C-alpha cells in the first residue's frame, strides 16, 4: 500500500461529526456521554477501515479498543477544535469554554493546551489522521502483534512522506515527527485522567460505554 | 456488545 | 542557553555523563511496598539532581523545574527500572539486590503494573536500545511530560530528537531505518505514561490506607490530585 | 514544598 493509498484510505474512512442534543454538570455531563456512545458506534465501523486492523483477532480488535477509544474520541475533539482558540468543539452545537469545567476543569485545560499544539504546529488533517490511527494500534499493543509494528512503520513511512511534500527538510521532518507522537504521551495523559473521572460517575450511563469501563 | 459490534 | 549551542555528541557526553547511580535496596504486601518506597525516595534525590544536568532544564523557572518532576518522577523511575531490567528477561530488576518476578507483585493488589513494565522490557531487548538512546528518552521525558500543563522546552525536544537521530546515523541506519526507528521509541513513552497513571492511583490507594510515604514521596503524590 | 530547597 502505497503513502498516497494509504492517506486516501484514511481520509475516506473518517467519521462523521456527530451532534449533540443542546439546549447544570449532570446535564452538560449528560450530553456528552449521549455524544461519546453515539460516537463510538462510528469509531467502531472506522477502526475496521484502519488498514491492518481486520488482520487482527476478534479478541485483540477489542482489546485495542477497549484501551484507546477514548484516546481517540479526545483527538477528535481536540482536531475539530482547533480553529475555535479558548473551547473546545464537542460538536458542531456544543462549544464550551473553560469556565462552565465544573471535576472537568483539570481535563479542559489539558484539552485545550493540545488543541493549541495543534494549531500552533498548523496539525494538516492527513497526519491526523495518522496519528489517530497510530493511537489505535499502539495504545493496547502491550504471537503476531508485530504484523501491527509492520503497519505502524508504514504509518511512519506515510507521516515522513506528507511532511516531505510540504518542503520541509530532512531535520524538520525528524523533528515533526517526534512533536506529533510526544503529543500522544499527553493524549494518553488525559484518556488515562478521563476515565478516572468516569470511574467516580459510574457510583454516581451507556451499556456500551460502562462494557468500555470495566475494560480499564 | 463491543464483539458484536465488530462483528 | 548552552543546550542549544550544543552538539550531538557533546549533548549525548552530557547526559551519559548525569546518570544517576544505580541504588541498592535494604516478601509481603508491606515488606515488598516498603523497600520500593524506601528505594524510590532515595533515587529522587539522585533523579533531582541529575535534572539540574540535563541541558535546557537550568534555564527555567524553579516554578517549572518543581513541575516538570512532579509529573515526570515516576515515569522517570519506571523507564530506569526497564532499562537496568533489559539483561534480564521475564524479570525487574528494582535494585542489583532486589530481582523480582511477576509472582512476588501478586501478593499486592500490582500484577497488572508489573507484567506493563516487563513487557516494555521485552520491547526495549527486542529493539536493542542502547544507553545513549537511552538517556535520549528519559531526558525528554523529562521535558514533555508536564510541558502542556514554553518554546524553550520545544527547542530542547527538538535537539535531543536530532540528537537521537545523529546516534542512529551512526550505528549505519539507513534515512528510513532512521525515522522508523525514532517513531518505535516515541511511541514507547506513551505505556511509560499509561503505567505511571497506573503506578500514582495505586499509590494513593497505598497512602490512604496508611507502607509509610517519605514527606518528598507525598508531596510528589498530592501535585497528582 | 521540599522540590524547591532540592533543586537550590
Ligand atoms: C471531557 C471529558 C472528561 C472526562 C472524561 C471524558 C471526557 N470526554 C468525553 C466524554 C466521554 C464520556 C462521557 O460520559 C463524558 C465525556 C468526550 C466525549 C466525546 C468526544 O467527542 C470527546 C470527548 O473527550
Ligand atoms: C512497580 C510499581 C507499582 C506501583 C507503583 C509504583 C511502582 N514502582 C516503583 C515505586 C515507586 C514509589 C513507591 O512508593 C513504590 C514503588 C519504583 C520504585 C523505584 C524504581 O527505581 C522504579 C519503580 O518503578
Amino acid at each position: 500500500l502505497t503513502a498516497d493509498q494509504m492517506v486516501s484510505a484514511l481520509l475516506d474512512a473518517e467519521p462523521p461529526i456527530l451532534y449533540s442534543e443542546y439546549d447544570s454538570e449532570a446535564s452538560m455531563m449528560g450530553l456528552l456521554t449521549n455524544l461519546a456512545d453515539r460516537e463510538l458506534v462510528h469509531m467502531i465501523n472506522w477502526a475496521k477501515r484502519v488498514p491492518g486492523f481486520v488482520d487482527l483477532t476478534l479478541h485483540d480488535q477489542v482489546h485495542l479498543l477497549e484501551c484507546a477509544w477514548l484516546e481517540i474520541l479526545m483527538i477528535g475533539l481536540v482536531w475539530r477544535s482547533m480553529e475555535h482558540p479558548g473551547k473546545l468543539l464537542f460538536a458542531p452545537n456544543l462549544l464550551l469554554d473553560r469556565n462552565q469545567g465544573k471535576g472537568m476543569v483539570e481535563i479542559f485545560d489539558m484539552l485545550l493546551a493540545t488543541s493549541s499544539r495543534f494549531r500552533m504546529m498548523n496539525l494538516q488533517g492527513e497526519e491526523f489522521v495518522c496519528l489517530k490511527s497510530i493511537i489505535l494500534l499502539n495504545s493496547g499493543v502491550y504471537e503476531e502483534k508485530d504484523h501491527i509494528h509492520r503497519v505502524l512503520d508504514k504509518i511512519t513511512d506515510t507521516l515522513i512522506h506528507l511532511m516531505a511534500k510540504a518542503g520541509l527538510t530532512l531535520q524538520q521532518q525528524h523533528q515533526r515527527l517526534a512533536q506529533l507522537l510526544l503529543i500522544l504521551s499527553h493524549i494518553r495523559h488525559m484518556s488515562n485522567k478521563g476515565m478516572e473521572h468516569l470511574y467516580s460517575m459510574k457510583c454516581k450511563l451507556s451499556d456500551l460505554l460502562l462494557e468500555m469501563l470495566d475494560a480499564h | 456488545i463491543l464483539h458484536r459490534l465488530l462483528q
